[PDB]
């Protein structure tokens, strides 16, 4: 039992880190969709216009209604994935939001 | 791969501007709290001076 009871007590710690990192998520997902068109317009061989991103931090991502499809079903991939992969994943977030303060630990240590 | 690479580096200047957005907004905010604050502080002290100005009239009468 005692396994699946730690097995809580992690998806709470991942709870918490995915809120410590709330902000920096959406701003990522922002400039996400924003490089998925980009890219296809590169990869054809043409311009990357104001239009491109016409097409489509909190606020744009309401503003934009133009669903992807790729991006969403990674997103699934995601959810469903083991919580272990989940764990590894909020702390890679972590680092990547608050980087100043991670330099700076080292330093001192 | 090197496309994505490449595709950051165009849009770095957005970056920037939803960063500093983001800013601004939280200064915003901030700032505002701390106006109320000093507003309440202004209301109270004018009820002081009210009751001791009664109370200054009342030993006056």
């Amino acid at each position: 039992f005692l396994w699946m009871l730690g097995q809580a007590l992690v998806d709470e710690l991942t709870r918490w880190l995915q809120e410590f990192t709330r902000h920096h998520g959406t701003m990522s997902d922002v400039l996400r969709a924003e490089r998925y068109l980009l890219t296809q317009e590169l990869l054809q061989g043409g311009e990357v216009h104001r239009g491109v991103l016409d097409q489509l931090a909190s606020e744009l991502l309401l503003d934009r209604r133009l669903r992807i499809p790729e991006l969403e079903e990674a997103e699934l991939f995601a959810e469903g994935q083991g919580r272990a992969l989940r764990l590894l994943r909020a702390v890679y977030q972590c680092v990547a939001a608050h980087s100043e303060l991670l330099c700076y630990f080292i330093i001192i240590l | 791969v090197r496309a994505d690479l490449q595709a950051t580096a165009l849009l770095a200047s957005r970056g920037f501007a939803l960063y500093n957005a983001a800013n601004l907004k939280s200064i915003d905010f901030h700032r505002r709290i701390e106006e109320k604050s000093l507003a309440q502080l202004k209301r109270q002290m004018e009820r002081i001076r009210a009751k001791q100005e009664k109370h200054r009239q009342g030993r006056v009468d």
